[PDB]
Parts: structure tokens; C-alpha cells; sequence
């Protein structure tokens, strides 16, 4: 009967989940947690690229807070 | 008596082409053709599940070919060749001979399979109900020379499908 | 963390094709009272897979009358093409943040024609430039109002950018301010595409083939899973235009889960109407569009540029 | 411009081989020359030769044969209009109406023994009388077979696509059709008023009532209604042929012409004497050239 | 062991064929209309795998359904040779195994074997679409019982 | 059997796992039933051979045999029978 | 294998009609396969006496 078609749609539902978890999942892990910023302009970009010089680890997501300064 | 099938023709009032303007633009008559889709989608199935489920079938079904004999345990065949000579397609081949007890049968019977057109026709001709037509509808072979049955084939075929064709006969012979 | 990530995308990708053809049948049979396959594996799930391994393990030939390098290059094309169409979806997070995303997907998904008719003149066929020319005319004029009505759409975006429509539609869904570009976007989904209200590429009634005309085990699969891939995305595309999702940007995995239930029930329509219409003949499926489609399309297209002035709700560009 | 349909692809022999053949051997060869139309090709040869024998079947073998002649007119319309929705492309109820074809087979095997080739209709008669009970079950498949034709003609006779595909396609007129030699529903579906079953009665037709479709416009979509419409016209000749349906026997009470019954052959001379001759010579037909004609499902 | 690894590598390559076997349709005579009743949803073809599929340089078995005319003749064996090639031909009806009720005109070629190597032989006439659905089942045993990789690593 | 099913599918066999010395876990044939149960399992009658078995007699085989073909178990067609013209036998005499 | 009623209503709806009531599928309304014998008539000539063959 018609439930039987749902195994159809299951392992295809589980197959198209992946890219949207892997993908969510690999920017928070490559960021160490927080989303990829996005950058459609240059001055979203120009914030990144300072983030980079000021981590001293060249780490654009590694962000210091107000004990870098003192 | 004629019908005239279609011989309509639509209202001019602004509520009758509003409701064809309507169809138009918002797809209607495509909606009820999906909704009557949606509708087989959630009903039951035919599929019956070969070979588990054999269809459905009818004692006067014609099938394999087999010789029947009597209860006694001789042949019922006394190679009076009427299922030869009605055969329509020729597929009956039969040689006769005097027996060494008397009473004679055939030395030759061969049925060629490929060549029979399964109209069932040497059955109604056999004065002693020897040549049937048995249930039997599955013994496709894959060689082409398999088909083409002799005597000893068909005599087997009578000795293995005769618990079935003799019911068969047995609930169909008072209607022939 | 790329290569891993692409390859989260290709495989599941191959792998939703892969059984969408076992939801082809199982739902196509189910809608004309048959049961579908259920024999290979239980309930079939593993009759694709039955067909993929004997389409890489039969006899693959090359035409007598082909042009070997256009042949071949074809199913390079189409496979290619619709993978790489994939990647600036903004499943949550976009794979690749193109600032031009949609512009983008229009571009490669006019480039997908190429390899249907390259690969039908290369085959030297009389089917096959039938078809092939068939298929052409049908996909341009089909591509005319498949480039207004995203215009149109997207003037209450304010941007091309994919990931922008989670925004747009965060409170309302787009469908109910665009319901009418909606029905003329799904049409032209089913055109570009070649489903079967105009299945006309491949013609089978009429031209027996021209999907993939002399095409074998190899480049058969791949101008299959080249338009089966365009199935899923197409409807994915038309989910995440017109009907958006909740996204809390701590949890994705609702979103994820929300989105690839659209496409699921955008993609059983498409499976839905196959069976559930006749086949349009050329001059008609370029009649409704050249004659009734665009009319439409642009008329709804003026109203959506004065729209947002009139009411004085003029999109953020950022 | 031009439509030149090379035939002769399947130019088997029929034609010649029936002259070697019996009058009773040349039954079967009319099952096989329309695949679908088969008491309907045996009524119309069993009349042939009834007529130059100048000899009738009893009442009760003339029902059965206008109840599976409609029945059969159900089988071919049933494919005509599916496979004609295949080829335009809708093939969604081209599985549905199979169903029911598949139900029609079995009252074919369950009578004749064979589901497609029944070798059934013969002349003087029936072979041989229906299994009891089938009366009931071609009651029951009729009951809801009204619906299964509502199925089949909303999905299309509306549908815009439909339509589109086949109004104003294939028109042709009233005279040109008549010189043609186009007949069955292409005269009808062009508004000449024609079918045999209403003009030239043959069998018990001149007693069961229904109304011929006569189409309008003459193209594709106008015969295609007339097939429906026939399709549910049957169905009121299967009503009146299953409430009207005599006892009686099914075979003309003539040894000479139709073999006696097996339980007569195994006891009386005269019948296993004209078993045996009509089973190997046949009956002889006085010296004549005929032409009798049906209102095929074609 | 090199043995029970092409033994293995051949059964993934029969079940991958016999599961899917896509017929080319030689729809000739009332033969075709009984093996439709087969796709019909009362035995569902489909089901088994086997779908049918037009262009036979997409299909892999051929299904003789119909007498073979002597003037088309040609056209089964050009069908035939275009065929990606583990292929196989079924034979339906007696006028297609040998002829059958046309065995004698002077157009009707004697069997389909004549023109072209055929696998399981369907006699009827027409043979039920269940009989067909078994000379389906046999030709999937068929399949089954090949031993191609099993030959070249004993070659 | 199972009344409830629809006509078609309210009976249904399950086939063995061996018969004959040939598996059939994973290779079940469609003639693998005997002819007494063929004959309930097609609809063409309602009394199981339990209930009602068929008349036995001598020559009904006592054991059913599935599809014998492929196997080297098949069936070869061959003339039954004899000859026709008899050869004259030479005469072995040295002659003269 | 009579469905479950949502099923049933949503079927009906559908379709447009009532499909319980006549059904595409024959669950026991048929004859049983299993009949009496019949005793067939005779035709109108099986008479012993003024049926010549020459009339
Ligand atoms: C732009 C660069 C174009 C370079 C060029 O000459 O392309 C010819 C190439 C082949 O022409 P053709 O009409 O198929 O004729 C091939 C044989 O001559 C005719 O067919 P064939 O069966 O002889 O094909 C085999 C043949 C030709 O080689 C091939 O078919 C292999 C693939 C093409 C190689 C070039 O092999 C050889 O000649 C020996 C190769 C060692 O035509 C193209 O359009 C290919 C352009 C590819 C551009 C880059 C795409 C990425
Ligand atoms: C939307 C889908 C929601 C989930 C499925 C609900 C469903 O259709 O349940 C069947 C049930 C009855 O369906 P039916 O076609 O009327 O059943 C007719 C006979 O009773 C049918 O008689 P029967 O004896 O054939 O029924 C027994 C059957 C009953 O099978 C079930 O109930 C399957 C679904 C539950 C598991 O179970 C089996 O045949 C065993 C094999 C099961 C195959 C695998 C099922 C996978 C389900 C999905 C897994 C996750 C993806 O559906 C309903 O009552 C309506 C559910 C509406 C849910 C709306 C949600 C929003
Ligand atoms: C008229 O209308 C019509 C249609 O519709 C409108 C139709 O639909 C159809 C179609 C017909 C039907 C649906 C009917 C039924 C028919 C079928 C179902 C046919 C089935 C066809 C198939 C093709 C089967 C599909 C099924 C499956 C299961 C496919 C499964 C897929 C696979 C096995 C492959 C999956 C992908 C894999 C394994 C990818 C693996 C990748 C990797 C390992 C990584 C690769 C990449 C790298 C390593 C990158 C790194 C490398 C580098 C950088 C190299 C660098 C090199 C240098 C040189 C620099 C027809 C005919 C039609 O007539
Ligand atoms: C993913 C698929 C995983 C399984 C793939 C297994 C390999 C299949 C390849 C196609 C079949 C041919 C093969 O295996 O060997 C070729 C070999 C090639 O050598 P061969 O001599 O046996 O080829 C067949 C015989 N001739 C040459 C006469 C045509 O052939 C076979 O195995 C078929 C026997
Ligand atoms: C690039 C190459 C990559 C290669 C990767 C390696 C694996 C590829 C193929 C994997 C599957 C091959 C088939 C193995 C099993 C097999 O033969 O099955 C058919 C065979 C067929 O047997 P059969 O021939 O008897 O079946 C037909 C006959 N009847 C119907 C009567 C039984 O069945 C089995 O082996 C039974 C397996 C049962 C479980 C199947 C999986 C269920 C769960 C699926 C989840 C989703 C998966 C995606
Ligand atoms: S059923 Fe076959 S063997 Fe018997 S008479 Fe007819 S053609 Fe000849
Ligand atoms: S009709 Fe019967 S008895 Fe006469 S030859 Fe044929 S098998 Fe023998
Ligand atoms: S074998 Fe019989 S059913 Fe098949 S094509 Fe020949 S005559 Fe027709």
C-alpha cells in the first residue's frame, strides 16, 4: 500500500539532510563555533581581514575581547 | 436512437465566462485530473504476488497437452486420428500398428508445441477423452526442440497432471 | 574542511537521484495501481542500485556515425553542470556565498541545453536531430519567462543573493505576495527540466529518444542522473523562493530538515503531474509561452517594480 | 505531406491458408486477425456460414453471443482509447481500464477455456454453455464498471492538454468519408447516421435498445467521445442481455451441422457417426458466395 | 582466495543483470496484446525490475511477441544486432517459437529462430501474461547460472 | 489463504526450502506445486486436497518434478518409432 | 490486502465520489468457484416421434 512508498522518500530525505548538517556543521567547526562570516562587501571583508592581523594567530574567528587591551 | 455527443454550447452570462475564465488562468479541470490521481494513489493495489499468487483460473482452461488412460491403467487412446484430422494448425503427427495383445494403439504420437495453436480442438474431438488439454500453463523451456513433444512426453504429462485433469473433466463434462 | 565538504555534497547529491528513480516507480506504479519495485531488496531499496551496476557493466558503443569527442564530452556537460548548480544553495549556510547566486544558477542552468543537443548532433541520427532541435526552441522560449518571473520575484529581495530569502520570507511566505509568478514558475520548472507535460525531449511516443538517443550504460546514466539532479534542485530552487522556513541560527538542523521536506513534497508533484496529463505538442507548449506566458509575465513584472514604490516598501540592498 | 503507411509487416497467409483448410478449422483464424475483437470476428464468419447453410442458432446461443459481442466492444474500446492516450502521451489510465480488461479475460477463459483466443463463437451456436455463476460475476463487473468509465473520461475529456491534442485534428467530411469506404464510428463520428447493429439487425439486436453515438465535429476528439460513449452503451446491452437471457440449448439442434454432446456420442450410432464425419470431414455448404457484415468495435 | 573472489565479483554482476532486464518491445501480433496484460497492474511487471524501455541501445533482452513476417525479417535481426550486447531474446507464442498456425504460408518464416539466437521458449497462444512472467523468472535463473568471470579466471 | 484479501490474493503458497536435491531458499519456481494443490492455489475450485484429496491411482506419479529444463535432467525429442526399409544382410560366405 | 476511514475521506474527496460503494477489486461478491453440476436442456428436435430429419 501507499506506505510502502515511504522508504523511498526515507532514505532519500536522510541522503538530501546531509548536505545541509554537514555543511552547517563544517563552518562551525572550521570557525571554532560561530558561522562563517560573510563578506558581500568590501567592508564586511576589511573587519575580517583586521579580525586577522589583531589574533596574532592569523585566525580570523579567534577574537579578543576587551583583555587585549588595557 | 442517436445521441448527439457533443452538441454543447456554453452560456454567454457574465457568471458562465467568469467561471471559464476562471478555469483558464487558475488550472482547474488539471487540479481535478491531479486530484483523481491522488485518489488511485491511496487505494489498494492489484498486483497479485507471482509466483506466491497464481492467478485465477477456470477448469476449461486449455493448457499443456497430456494423455490420459484409464483406471485400469491402459492408454484411453485407440489412435482413431480425429485429433489429427481437426487439428487446425497440423501439429498432431500419429502413426498406428498392431499391438503384440490385440488391441492396438499408437507407435507414434507427437504434438508439436510450437506449432499448436492451443484451440483445444483434439480434445473435443476424442471419442474416448484420451488427448486433454491439462492446467498445466508454465513449462516454458529454453531450448526450442523441448517443445516438440512425442509420445513418451505426452504419457508422462498424463501420469503426473492426472490428479488434476481428472477433476477437471469431472466438473466440466456434464456441460460439453 | 573542503574537500570533505564537497564531497558532503556530491555523494548525497548522486545518492538522492540514486533513489529518487525508486520513488519514480514506487509512486508513478501507486498512481496508476501498480505496486512498483519491491522485489530487489525490501520494498525495492535496492533496485536503483540494481540498475546503476548494470548500466556501468553493459556493452558501451560509441555510434558508427558519431563524433567520438562531442559524444563523449556531453555527459561531462550534464553531469557537471547540475552538480555545480547545487552549490549556492543556502541550505542554512550556502556551501559557496555567492553574492550572485542566482544569477549564477540561471547562467549554468541555460548551459545545461548544450549538452542535450551536442550530444544529439554528434550521434548522426535523424531522431537525434529532431530532437535535439526540438529541444533547444523549447528550452529558450521556456527560459524567457523563467528569467522575468525570477526578476519579478526577487525585486522584494532587494539583492540576487540566495541566502538573502530566508530573510525575505522570515514571517510570511513568498508564495502569498507572488502566488500568480508561482504557478508560471512551477510551469517552467517542468519545462526546463523536461517533465512530462512537455517530456517532449525525449519524445518517446514520437521520437523514441533524444534524452539520450543512441547513448549507452555510461552516458545513458549520466543524461539520467544529469536531469534527475535538476529535478530535486529545480523544486529545492522553487522551495527556497517560495516557501521559506524558520531558521534559528543556533539549531540549522531544523531548517535542513524543514527544506528537504519542500523539496520531498515539490518533488513528488513532479512525479504527481507526470501521470496525470497528455504530452504537449511543440507549437502548443511554445504557444502557452510565447502567447499566454509572456504576456502574463511581463504584466506581472511591471507590477512588481511599482509595487514596492506605491507602498513604499523598498527592500534593503545589504 | 505525404503519409505513405507501408503495410504487409505481418502479411501472414490467412487469407489462403483457410481455403485448406475446414469450415471448423477456420474458426480460430478469426480470434487472430483482430487481436482484440474475437466473438465479434467469429459472429460475423459464423453468420457467413450460417447464412449459406441457411441455418439459424437457438435463441439462448444468439443472447450469449450479443452479450461477449458487447463485451468484446468493451475490450477494444478499452485499448483503443488507452493505447490512444499512451501514444499522446497521458498514460496513467491506460493501467486503470487494464485492470477491467484483465476482469473481461476471465469471463473469456472461464466460458471458452483460453483468456484471449476463445475459439467460442461458432456456427450454429456456442461450443458449448456458460459455467454456472458466471451470470452473476459479468453482473457484478458491470455495476462498477460506470465508474471505471467516469475515471477514465474526467481525467481527459476536459483536460485543456487533451483536448488541445486532439480538437480540430484529423477532420474529415461527410462525403469524403463515405467514398473512403471509412466506416463503424468514423461515419459516425462525422454525423452520418450509420451502424449496422440499428440498420442490418443480425442475431437478437433488433431487440435490445440503445442510442449510437453520432459525433459533430468529425476530428480526433469527437470519435474519441464516440468510443466512450459506445463503452457506456454496452453496458445497457449487457443489462438487457443478462435480464433477458433464455434457457434453451446453445447449439442448433442439427447433428449435421454442430457435433452432438458427448454424453449422446458415447451411446448412439447416428451421433458418433456424425461426431466422427464433422470432426474430420466437416459439414458441407451448398454451392454460394455471401457477404455478411458486423458492427465490429472498429 | 582468487576463486572466491571472482566468484563473489560474478554473482554481483549476474544479480545485477538478472534484476534489471529493460525489454524492447517487438509488439507484432495478438502475442503483444497478452504481454501488456503482464505490464498491466495485475501481474506488474514493473515490479521485478524488469521495466519496459524503447531505443534498444538502452534495453537488454527482446521479446518476440507476434508471428515473424517474412518481409520485415530485416528489421528483427537490425533491432537485434543494435542491442548492448548481454542480451537475450524471448520468444512468445507458438508462431513466434516455430511458426505455429502460420508454420505453412508461403510469407511466415519458421520460427524466430531463423534470424536471430533465442533464449527460453514461451509456447501459448498466446501464452497467459502469467506464463510470460514465469519465461521471465526462468530467464532471471538463466542469469543467475552464468559463469563469465569464473570461465576467464579459468581461461 | 486469507478471505479478507481480494479476490486474487486470498490464497497464497509458500514455497519450500528444498525439493528434489535442489535448494530453493533464495530459487523459487512457479512449478514447484504438485498437481493436487495446483488445482485450489489457481481459484479453479474451493476444497483443499486436505479436505478433499484426488482419487489415487497407480501411474499418478508420486513425486512432482519442477521445471526440468536447463537441466540435464530435460527432454529430448526422438523418433518412437522403428525402422522402415530392412536392409539386405550380405551373405558372409566367401561365395564362389 | 478496506481502509482506514481518513484514508476513506480523503479518497472520497479526492476523486469526487463515493468509491467504497463500488470497488475495483472483487473481495467476496463473486460466484464461488466451486459450483453444482448442471443439467443442460435439450434442443427442440429431441423428440421420439414427428421429427424427421426431412422436415
Ligand atoms: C580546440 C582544440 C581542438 C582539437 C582537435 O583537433 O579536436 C578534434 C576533436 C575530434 O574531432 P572528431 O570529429 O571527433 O574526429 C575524431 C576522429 O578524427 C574520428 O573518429 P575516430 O574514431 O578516429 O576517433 C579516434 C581518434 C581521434 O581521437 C579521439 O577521438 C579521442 C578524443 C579526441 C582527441 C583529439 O584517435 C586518433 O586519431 C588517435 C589518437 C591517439 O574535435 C573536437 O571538437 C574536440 C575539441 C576538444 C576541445 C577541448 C574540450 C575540453
Ligand atoms: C504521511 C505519512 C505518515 C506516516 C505513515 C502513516 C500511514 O500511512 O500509516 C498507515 C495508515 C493506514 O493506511 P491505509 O492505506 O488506510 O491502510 C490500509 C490497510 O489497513 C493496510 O493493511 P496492512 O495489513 O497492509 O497494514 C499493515 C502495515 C501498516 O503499515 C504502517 O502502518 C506503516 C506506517 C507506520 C510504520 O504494515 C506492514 O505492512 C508492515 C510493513 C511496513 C513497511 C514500512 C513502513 C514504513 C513507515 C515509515 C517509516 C519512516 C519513514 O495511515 C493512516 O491511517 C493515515 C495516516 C495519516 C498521517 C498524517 C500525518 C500528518
Ligand atoms: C519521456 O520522459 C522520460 C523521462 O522523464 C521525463 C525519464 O525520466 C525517463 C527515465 C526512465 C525511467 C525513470 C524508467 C525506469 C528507468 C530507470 C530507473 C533507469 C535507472 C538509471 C540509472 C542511471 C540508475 C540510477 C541509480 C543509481 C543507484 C545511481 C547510483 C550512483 C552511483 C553508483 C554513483 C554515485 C557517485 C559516486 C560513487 C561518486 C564517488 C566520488 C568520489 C570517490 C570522489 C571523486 C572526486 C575526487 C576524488 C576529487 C579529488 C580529485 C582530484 C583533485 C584530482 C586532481 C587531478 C589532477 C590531474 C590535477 C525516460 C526514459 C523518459 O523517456
Ligand atoms: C561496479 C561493478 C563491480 C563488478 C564489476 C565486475 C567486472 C565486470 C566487467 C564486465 C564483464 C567482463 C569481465 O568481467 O571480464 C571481461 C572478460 C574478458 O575476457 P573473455 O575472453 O572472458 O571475454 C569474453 C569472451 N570473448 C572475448 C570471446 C568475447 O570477459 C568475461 O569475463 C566474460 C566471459
Ligand atoms: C563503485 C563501486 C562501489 C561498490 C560498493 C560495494 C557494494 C555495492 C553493492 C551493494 C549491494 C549489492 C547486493 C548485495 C545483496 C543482494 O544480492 O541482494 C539481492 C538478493 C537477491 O536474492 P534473490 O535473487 O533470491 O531475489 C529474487 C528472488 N526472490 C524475490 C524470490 C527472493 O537478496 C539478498 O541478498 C537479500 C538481502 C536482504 C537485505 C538487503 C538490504 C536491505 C537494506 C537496504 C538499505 C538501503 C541500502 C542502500
Ligand atoms: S489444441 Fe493444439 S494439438 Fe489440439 S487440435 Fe488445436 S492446434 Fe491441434
Ligand atoms: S482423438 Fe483421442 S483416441 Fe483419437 S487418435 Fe487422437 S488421442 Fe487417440
Ligand atoms: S502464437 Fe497465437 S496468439 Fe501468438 S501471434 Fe501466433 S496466432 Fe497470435
Amino acid at each position: 500500500m501507499w506506505f510502502e512508498i515511504l522508504p523511498g522518500i526515507a532514505v532519500m530525505a536522510a541522503c538530501l539532510f546531509i548536505p545541509g548538517m554537514a555543511t552547517a556543521h563544517i563552518h562551525k567547526f572550521t570557525n571554532g563555533g560561530k558561522e562563517k562570516r560573510v563578506a558581500h562587501f568590501s567592508y564586511q571583508w576589511n573587519l575580517m581581514e583586521r579580525d586577522r592581523c589583531i589574533s596574532g594567530v592569523n585566525r580570523y574567528h579567534v577574537t579578543k575581547g576587551l583583555e587585549n587591551i588595557d | 436512437t442517436y445521441k448527439f455527443v457533443n452538441m454543447r454550447e456554453p452560456s454567454m452570462d457574465m457568471k458562465s465566462v467568469t467561471d471559464r475564465a476562471a478555469q483558464t488562468l487558475l488550472w482547474t479541470e488539471l487540479v481535478r485530473g491531479l486530484g483523481m490521481t491522488l485518489s488511485y494513489l491511496f487505494r489498494e493495489p492489484a498486483t497479485i504476488n507471482y509466483p506466491f499468487e497464481k492467478g485465477p483460473l477456470s477448469p476449461r482452461f486449455r493448457g499443456e497437452h497430456a494423455l490420459r488412460r484409464y483406471p485400469s491403467g491402459e492408454e484411453r487412446c485407440i489412435a482413431c486420428k480425429l485429433c489429427e484430422a481437426v487439428c487446425p494448425a497440423q501439429a498432431i503427427t500419429i502413426e498406428a500398428e498392431p499391438r503384440a495383445d490385440g488391441s492396438r494403439r499408437t507407435t507414434r504420437y507427437d504434438i508439436d508445441m510450437t506449432k499448436c495453436i492451443y484451440c483445444g480442438f483434439c480434445q473435443e474431438a476424442c471419442p474416448v477423452d484420451a488427448i486433454v488439454e491439462g492446467p498445466n500453463f508454465e513449462f516454458s523451456t529454453e531450448t526450442h526442440e523441448e517443445l516438440l513433444y512425442n509420445k513418451e512426453k505426452l504419457l508422462n504429462n498424463g501420469d503426473k497432471w492426472e490428479a488434476e485433469i481428472a477433476a477437471n473433466i469431472q466438473a466440466d463434462y456434464l456441460y460439453r | 574542511m573542503f574537500m570533505i565538504n564537497i564531497l558532503s555534497l556530491i555523494i548525497p547529491i548522486l545518492l538522492a537521484v540514486a533513489f529518487l528513480t525508486l520513488v519514480e516507480r514506487k509512486v508513478l506504479g501507486y498512481m496508476q495501481l501498480r505496486k512498483g519495485p519491491n522485489v530487489v531488496g525490501p520494498y525495492g531499496l535496492l533496485q536503483p542500485i540494481a540498475d546503476a551496476l548494470k548500466l556501468v557493466t553493459k556493452e558501451p558503443l560509441r555510434p558508427g556515425t558519431s563524433s567520438i569527442s562531442m559524444f563523449i564530452i556531453a555527459p561531462i556537460l550534464g553531469l557537471s553542470l547540475a552538480l555545480t548548480m547545487w552549490v549556492p544553495l543556502p541550505m542554512p549556510y550556502p556551501l559557496i556565498n555567492m553574492n550572485l547566486g542566482v544569477l549564477f544558477m540561471l547562467a549554468m542552468s541555460s548551459l545545461a541545453v548544450y549538452s542535450i543537443l551536442w550530444s544529439g548532433w554528434a550521434s548522426n541520427s535523424k531522431y537525434a536531430l529532431i530532437g535535439a532541435l526540438r529541444a533547444v526552441a523549447q528550452t529558450i522560449s521556456y527560459e524567457v519567462t523563467l528569467a522575468i518571473i525570477l526578476l519579478s520575484v526577487l525585486l522584494m529581495n532587494g539583492s540576487y543573493t540566495l541566502s538573502t530569502l530566508i530573510t525575505t520570507q522570515e514571517h510570511i511566505w513568498m508564495i502569498f505576495t507572488s502566488w500568480p509568478l508561482a504557478m508560471m514558475w512551477f510551469i517552467s520548472t517542468l519545462a526546463e527540466t523536461n517533465r512530462a507535460p512537455f517530456d517532449l525531449t525525449e519524445g518517446e511516443s514520437e521520437l523514441v529518444s533524444g534524452f539520450n538517443v543512441e547513448y549507452a550504460a555510461g552516458p545513458f546514466a549520466m543524461f539520467f542522473m544529469a536531469e534527475y539532479a535538476n529535478i530535486i534542485m529545480m523544486n529545492a530552487f522553487t522551495a527556497i523562493l517560495f516557501l521559506g522556513a524558520s531558521h534559528d541560527p543556533h539549531t540549522p538542523e531544523l531548517y535542513t530538515i524543514n527544506f528537504v521536506l519542500k523539496t520531498l513534497a515539490l518533488t513528488i508533484t513532479f512525479l504527481w503531474i507526470r501521470a496525470s496529463y497528455p504530452r504537449f505538442r511543440y507549437d502548443q507548449l511554445m504557444h502557452l509561452l510565447w502567447k499566454s506566458f509572456l504576456p502574463l509575465t511581463l504584466a506581472l513584472c511591471m507590477w512588481h517594480i511599482s509595487l514596492p514604490i506605491m507602498t513604499a516598501s523598498i527592500p534593503p540592498q545589504s | 505531406r505525404k503519409c505513405d503507411p507501408h503495410i504487409g509487416l505481418l502479411h501472414r497467409g490467412t487469407e489462403k491458408l483457410i481455403e485448406y483448410k475446414t469450415y471448423l478449422q477456420a474458426l480460430p483464424y478469426f480470434d487472430r486477425l483482430d487481436y482484440v475483437s474475437m466473438m465479434c470476428n467469429e459472429q460475423a464468419y459464423s453468420l457467413a456460414v450460417e447464412k449459406l447453410l441457411n441455418i439459424q442458432p437457438p435463441p439462448r446461443a444468439q443472447w450469449i453471443r450479443v452479450l461477449f459481442g458487447e463485451i468484446t466492444r468493451l475490450l477494444n474500446h478499452i485499448m483503443a482509447v488507452t493505447t490512444h492516450a499512451l501514444d499522446i502521451g497521458a498514460m496513467t489510465p491506460f493501467f486503470w481500464m487494464f485492470e477491467e480488461r484483465e476482469k473481461m479475460f476471465e469471463f473469456y477463459e472461464r466460458v471458452s477455456g483460453a483468456r484471449m483466443h476463445a475459439a467460442y463463437i461458432r456456427p450454429g451456436g456456442v461450443h458449448q454453455d456458460l459455467p454456472l455463476g458466471l451470470l452473476d460475476d459479468i453482473y457484478e463487473f458491470s455495476k462498477n464498471f460506470s465508474f471505471r468509465i467516469d475515471e477514465l473520461e474526467e481525467m481527459l475529456t476536459n483536460n485543456r492538454i487533451w483536448r488541445n491534442r486532439t480538437v480540430d485534428i484529423g477532420v474529415v467530411t461527410a462525403e469524403d468519408a463515405l467514398n473512403y469506404g471509412f466506416s463503424g464510428v468514423m461515419l459516425r463520428g462525422s454525423g452520418i447516421q450509420w451502424d449496422l447493429r440499428k440498420t442490418q439487425p443480425y442475431d437478437v439486436y433488433d431487440q435490445v435498445e440503445f442510442d449510437v453515438p453520432i459525433g459533430s465535429r468529425g476530428d480526433c476528439y469527437d470519435r474519441y467521445l464516440c468510443r466512450v460513449e459506445e463503452m457506456r452503451q454496452s453496458l445497457r446491452i449487457i443489462s438487457q442481455c443478462l435480464n433477458k437471457m433464455p434457457p434453451g440449448e446453445i447449439k442448433v439442434d442439427d447433428a449435421k451441422v454442430s457435433p452432438p454432446k458427448r454424453a449422446e456420442m458415447k451411446t448412439s450410432m447416428e451421433s458418433l457417426i456424425h461426431h466422427f464425419k464433422l470432426y474430420t470431414e466437416g459439414y458441407q455448404v451448398p454451392p454460394g458466395a455471401t457477404y455478411t457484415a458486423i458492427e465490429a468495435p472498429k | 582466495r582468487g576463486e572466491y573472489v571472482v566468484a563473489k565479483l560474478d554473482d554481483l554482476v549476474n544479480w545485477a543483470r538478472r534484476s534489471s532486464l529493460w525489454p524492447m518491445t517487438f509488439g507484432l501480433a495478438c502475442c503483444a496484446v497478452e504481454m501488456m496484460h503482464m505490464a498491466a497492474p495485475r501481474y506488474d511487471m514493473d515490479r521485478f525490475g524488469v521495466v519496459f524501455r524503447a531505443s534498444p541501445r538502452q534495453s537488454d533482452v527482446m521479446i518476440v511477441a507476434g508471428t515473424l513476417t517474412n518481409k520485415m525479417a530485416p528489421a528483427l535481426r537490425k533491432v537485434y544486432d543494435q542491442m548492448p550486447e548481454p542480451r537475450y531474446v524471448v520468444s512468445m507464442g507458438s508462431c513466434a517459437n516455430g511458426g505455429g498456425y502460420y508454420h505453412y504460408s508461403y510469407s511466415v518464416v519458421r520460427g524466430c529462430d531463423r534470424i536471430v539466437p533465442v533464449d527460453i521458449y514461451v509456447p501459448g497462444c498466446p501464452p497467459t501474461a502469467e506464463a510470460l512472467l514465469y519465461g521471465i523468472l526462468q530467464l532471471q535463473r538463466k542469469i543467475k547460472r552464468e559463469k563469465r568471470l569464473r570461465i576467464w579466471y579459468r581461461r | 489463504e486469507d478471505n479478507k484479501q481480494f479476490f486474487g490474493r486470498h490464497r497464497w503458497v509458500i514455497y519450500t526450502t528444498e525439493m528434489n536435491g535442489r535448494d530453493t531458499f533464495w530459487d523459487v519456481d512457479g512449478s514447484m506445486v504438485p498437481p493436487e494443490w495446483h488445482r485450489w492455489l489457481h481459484c479453479m475450485t474451493d476444497d483443499p486436497p486436505t479436505t478433499k484429496p484426488p482419487t489415487a491411482r497407480k501411474y499418478i506419479w508420486t513425486n512432482h518434478k519442477f521445471n526440468v529444463s536447463g537441466t540435464p535432467q530435460q527432454y529430448v525429442p526422438y523418433s518412437t518409432t522403428r525402422k522402415k526399409i530392412q536392409e539386405w544382410v550380405p551373405p558372409s560366405t566367401p561365395y564362389k | 490486502a478496506s481502509a482506514t476511514r481518513v484514508i476513506q475521506l480523503l479518497r472520497n474527496w479526492a476523486s469526487g465520489r463515493d468509491l467504497q460503494a463500488k470497488l475495483q477489486l472483487r473481495y467476496q461478491e463473486i460466484s464461488k468457484r466451486t459450483q453444482p453440476p448442471p443439467k443442460l436442456p435439450v434442443g427442440p428436435s429431441h423428440k421420439l416421434s414427428n421429427n424427421y430429419y426431412c422436415t
